């Protein structure tokens, strides 16, 4: 009943970080190797990603930016010496063969996927994007072009109001930065606080100026189960729709939640996490479903796929398909796993009174 | 940080690979992927099931007729 | 206490200091009200009965049940100094007389001055003496010495066979020495065979085998070699495993080697010296750096402390990691955040030392503040006292007190019961030590003699003699 | 150092002084031997321990010594004398207000220091007026110059009933001098008391000579008392929110960086609210101590503010952040007493807890005991100790010395707002509707005695 759109470039997991880093790219290959095999690939409409171009993708970010992400090469890195020591690019952000050329297929795909806010489609599904850390004045993190951002901005052309809902570990604090101010998008994340890598989102913390009670943000401690997290989850949202009342909707699924992460210490299982997805589906607003971080490409490509067949609103067996990439998969060859039994220090207590103080904020927002 | 400059300015070109077909069966369309793959990948069939509007018989008939994969094969072997 | 300002209780806390401050200055200085006379070897002295009843519960006894008390097993000076220690409450031991004094405060019922001889007999136990000290244990009934004293003999079997002594030995004796421990390397089958010249011995047997203790990090594709201190004061090469990482933190658990590096260092690996094939554990959930490991044995854990953040700020954070498990877990929060501080396992509580203080002005102040955190309580406290010097520096456990090598050619030998230090100077750049076998092996930081031996023993150092550019991490 | 732990070191037990101790309660007084000495004090005979007795007491060593049989004192009570040998061997005795002054003597008569003192603090502390003159002459009489103090202190701010009151008539020049060297309010009527006398220019001359103690905040604003006659008296508008106010020596500071007295200070230094104030003039110094940052933080520094030079002074920082605790100001120790604490890393609890600073060494430190109720608690020091109050109408007593509380029931009658006046304890009620309440301590007994809202209560 809702026309699915699922946006993937062939040649996009051909962009490795070099050794030793944990962003693979060609997880998100897996992933559609996966949506080939296990048949969803069918009912679903596959559209080829365009390479966004420098002037269009220029919306957000600095020319001068752009300029040096389109002249960094890895030859040509001794003459690029004092301009990778101020834009974060080098350390955290490794240089490899056509970095500008990934940055326009991932690009490309999350805008398609918001241009067709031409009441053309339902629910748009690229998993080539989810970069929210690429900040405007320089790359942070492992992102380099924060297309989310862009799809926002494009959004904002037709929509009145955006709502970003993040379900990454990390806390994006390229999106809330890009739209502290605005009030026209408002931007709620689920993220873990406390000598973590983002080390921004907390709830003491508000949009300045025009933005006061929109930058909603739910500090978490390590080892969340999934009762918990949907028990928490599902009123917020609720809340938030009741009273922003957001025209569409842009869900970024990052993957770190997954339990077995390299670089997360939630605690979650497939249906835990994809469990959001299906109670914002209930809401019945155009929808945007966005990649993100992932590291355990295992997981990840299992949750993609879930995730992909409940926006389909369709069920598949927990056998995996005999795909290309059957062979590294775990010996129970299931998509769904079991949680690893992991301390939980969210206490009831704790939780209840940031929802309390959350919902307080929230009765605050003008309506 | 506040970033003014960093603050967002607040104010298809798609190439459609595959698209679902609703005449076309689910069973016959998993029987003619089989014997595409067993005669002449899954996306190929579908590719050219698509470019030919739609139609089975036409797509059966036309089925005969450092860089960019290659270093993920090793890992997998090596795995 | 139902009301100040009409009928209350009073209790004054000086007051059992006041009455031992009055003993010493009277019973001591001016001997007055000497009710009796003790004559040992034919010497008098003169002491009360309250004084020695209230201390000491065999003397009390003796006055319960008198012209002068005499006694034959106790000689003089070591009467001397017990009655002062009584008297006073401290006293200078000295190991030329440590067994008689430990023997006669075992008799005389002095737990306090008993428990530290017994602790000094572990603390200087050698392969001389180790059999002796095992035997009067035995007579005294004594657990700690007497599984010290089983320790020395089963990881020095191999030269005990042949110290006259090991056979004119009881049976249980060579049974419970034989009972753990005593490695396949010092062959137990000769010793066992010797020692008839047979069936307890025979079927109770366990061979743990020698395992790799010493492992050194360095050569910044980074190595990791590994040493086995065999023969008689010589240190041997048993493994050159490199991970071609970036490993910016390690801890030693029991024979296995875990460190922690890597581009955007959060994993963990695991090696067990028995192979090349590296193991992956759990990540740290934590993104900090120069933060210390320490391994728990008793707990089966690996403790992560302190450590900078992302932004620049000092975190007072304490995860353990499970070894079974596989799981990180949080505990109870420093009392002050430090960074690089040296961390040391003793009994089960973990000392922290030094590091990088936060300044008032944001600043980074060397500190120097030692501060002890109770695995078995979760609790941790800063100790009132501070160390001679600040700054980074490494700390190794041996015996019952810790090593602490700072910058320069100092080293304190801290012993955390008696809250007090020991000046030691190094032969003539920061320097490491490690605690091998029962020895102290001290390592300098750039090489290009290395390596020095050295035991607490009257402060000899003698040069001792792989070879890594950079030693970054040594682990004992 | 230079000791080898393996070698040769000396042990130091920390114990031996406990170990001693016990010896000598246990082995004394459950079970007597040992004694060889006999003391008889009005036919009650006691088989005490001269060891033990000079001990700590350099009285009986000095005619121990100088010349064993039966020994007979002089003046001493048997119940005194019994409570005296439980006090120098159990080292724990329960002081009485029937027998106070016997006890006192005795004591000093005796070589007890520290059971001197506390008597001489438990005099200082149950002075009253119609006493105050008996107190004076023990003092002099003896060496203790906090009680002759203390008995001065009380003797001045009560002259007025001291006119005639047959101690005052036959009391020496000498301590008349001392009485009226003080500063007595002209209130009293110093000059009609002088002149009573016993019915010269000297005395006369050393007359150096009221100002109010009790200012109430509130009707949200006023700022309005003077305890006269036996047993109160009264209208200044500020119309100027306050977060915090202090009072030093009758000048009403009230505090975001404004200051005013209605005269301007200087600004504060730091932007906090809900920030303890208290005026220590031992370093005649305005402290402000915890509060909470703007940024809805708590704040952990503390800043000096001298009277004389208006230049706000940062110092050491505390070791636990509290917002909203109790003040108390004693001997130039800052007492800070509950209040709002970290929790969940991101709200506040109610915290009972007690953070000592000293303000001559500059230091600070928490104090492991905690107290008997949590949240916002309101202080006040009477004499040498702190009682404290809050909403439940039950008052606790706090005296830093002892490592004991005293629990008090209040009436039923909204959060209590204490004061500390010369005569009394004076208790309010926030809800007006209750009204001004005078408690004796002692007899635990609350007599009683228009602003609809009461903030801020100093006294
Ligand atoms: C979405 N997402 N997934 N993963 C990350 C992410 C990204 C980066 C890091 C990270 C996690 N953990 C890290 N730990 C450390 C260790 C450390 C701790 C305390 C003090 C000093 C060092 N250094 C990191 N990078 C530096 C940043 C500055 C640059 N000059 C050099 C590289 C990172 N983001
Ligand atoms: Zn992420």
């Amino acid at each position: 009943k809702k026309k699915v759109c699922y946006y993937y470039d062939g040649d996009i997991g051909n962009y490795y970080y070099g050794q030793g880093h944990p962003m693979k790219p060609h997880r998100i290959r897996m992933t559609h190797n996966l949506l080939l095999n296990y048949g969803l690939y069918r009912k679903m409409e596959i559209y080829r990603p365009h390479k966004a171009t420098a002037e269009e993708m220029t919306k957000y970010h600095s020319d001068e930016y752009i300029k040096f992400l389109r002249s960094i090469r890895p030859d040509n890195m001794s003459e690029y010496s004092k301009q990778m020591q101020r834009f974060n690019v080098g350390e955290d952000c490794p240089v490899f063969d056509g970095l500008f050329e990934f940055c326009q297929l991932s690009t490309g795909g999350s805008v398609a996927g918001a241009v067709k806010n031409r009441q053309q489609t339902d629910m748009a599904v690229n998993w080539a994007g989810g970069l929210h850390h690429a900040k405007k004045s320089e790359a942070s993190g492992f992102c380099y072009v924060n297309d989310i951002v862009l799809a926002i901005l494009e959004l904002l052309k037709y929509h009145q109001r955006v709502l970003y809902i993040d379900i990454d570990i990390h806390h994006g604090d390229g999106v809330e930065e890009a739209f502290y101010t605005t009030d026209r998008v408002m931007t709620v994340s689920f993220h873990k606080y406390g000598e973590y890598f983002p080390g921004t989102g907390d709830l003491r913390d508000i949009g300045a100026g025009k933005g006061k009670y929109y930058a909603v943000n739910f500090p978490m401690r390590d080892g969340i189960d999934d009762e918990s997290y949907g028990q928490i989850f599902k009123p917020i949202i609720s809340k938030v729709m009741e009273m922003y009342q957001p025209s569409a909707v842009v869900l970024q699924c990052g993957a770190d939640s997954l339990s077995g992460d390299r670089l997360g210490c939630f605690n979650l299982t497939v249906k835990g996490h994809a469990k959001c997805v299906e109670v914002v589906k209930t809401f019945n607003l155009p929808l945007l479903m966005l990649g993100g971080g992932g590291y355990t490409i295992r997981n990840v490509a299992r949750c993609w796929t879930y995730e992909t067949a409940v926006a389909l609103d369709c069920e598949i067996p927990n056998e995996l398909p005999y795909n290309d990439y059957f062979e590294y998969f775990g010996p129970d060859f299931k998509l769904h796993i079991s949680p690893s039994n992991m301390t939980n220090q969210n206490t009831p207590e704790y939780m209840e009174k940031i929802k309390q103080r959350l919902f307080e904020n929230l009765r605050m927002l003008p309506h | 940080r506040v970033g003014p400059q960093y603050q967002a300015v607040v104010p298809n070109l798609g190439m459609l690979v595959w698209s679902p077909n609703q005449n076309l069966s689910e069973a016959k369309l998993d029987e003619y992927i089989a014997i595409a793959k067993e005669k002449h990948n899954m996306e190929q069939a579908l590719g050219m099931l698509f470019w030919h509007k739609h139609n089975i018989e036409k797509s059966l008939a036309d089925l005969p007729n450092s860089i960019a994969k290659f270093y993920y094969s090793w890992k997998k072997t090596r795995t | 206490d139902e009301n100040y300002f009409v009928n209350y209780t009073f209790k004054d806390r000086s007051h059992s200091g006041r009455v031992a401050q009055g003993i010493m200055k009277l019973c001591l200085e001016e001997e007055l009200f000497a009710d009796v006379t003790i004559s040992v070897e034919g010497r008098e002295f003169q002491l009360h009965r309250l004084v020695l009843s209230a201390q000491s519960c065999f003397f009390r006894s003796m006055f319960t049940s008198n012209r002068v008390i005499v006694l034959q097993d106790v000689s003089e000076s070591v009467f001397q100094l017990l009655v002062d220690y009584i008297y006073h409450g401290t006293v200078k031991l000295r190991a030329e007389e440590l067994q008689e004094i430990y023997e006669v405060s075992d008799m005389y019922q002095l737990t306090s001055l008993f428990e530290e001889c017994s602790r000094f007999l572990a603390r200087t136990v050698q392969v001389g003496n180790c059999l002796q000290v095992m035997w009067l244990a035995d007579r005294h009934s004594d657990p700690e010495l007497y599984t010290a004293a089983k320790h020395c003999a089963k990881t020095h079997l191999a030269q005990l066979q042949n110290t006259e002594e090991f056979l004119h030995l009881p049976h249980r004796l060579l049974t419970d020495i034989i009972s753990d421990g005593v490695p396949c390397s010092q062959n137990p089958t000769e010793a066992i065979e010797a020692w008839i010249n047979a069936e307890s011995l025979r079927t109770s047997l366990k061979e743990i085998g020698e395992n790799v203790h010493i492992y050194l990090i360095g050569k910044e594709h980074s190595l990791a070699v590994s040493l086995h201190c065999a023969e008689d004061d010589s240190i041997s090469v048993s493994g050159q495993n490199s991970l071609c990482h970036q490993i910016t933190a390690a801890c030693k658990h029991g024979g296995d080697l875990y460190v922690v590096g890597g581009s955007i260092p959060r994993r963990m690996w695991k090696c067990n010296n028995a192979t090349v094939d590296w193991e992956w554990c759990a990540p740290l959930p934590r993104d900090r750096l120069q933060h210390t490991l320490v391994s728990v044995p008793g707990k089966d854990a690996i403790y992560s402390l302190g450590g900078k953040t992302l932004q620049d700020t000092l975190s007072n954070a304490v995860i353990y990691y499970r070894v079974g498990d596989n799981v990180w877990t949080e505990t109870t929060q420093l009392e002050v955040a430090v960074s690089g501080a040296a961390g040391a396992n003793l009994n089960g509580i973990i000392y922290l030392l030094g590091g990088e203080e936060n300044d008032l002005d944001f600043f980074t102040k060397p500190s120097r503040l030692i501060q002890c955190f109770d695995t078995e309580t979760d609790k941790c406290h800063v100790k009132p006292y501070v160390l001679p010097f600040a700054g980074r520096m490494h700390a190794a456990v041996h015996k019952d007190l810790v090593f602490i090598v700072a910058e320069g050619d100092s080293l304190v030998c801290y012993n955390p019961l008696l809250d007090s230090f020991t000046r030691l100077c190094l032969p003539e750049s920061l320097w490491k030590i490690a605690s091998c076998n029962g020895s102290i092996y001290v390592f300098r930081d750039r090489y290009k003699a290395n390596t020095y031996k050295l035991d607490p023993a009257t402060s000899a150092v003698t040069v001792t003699r792989v070879l890594l550019t950079n030693l970054q991490f040594v682990l004992a």
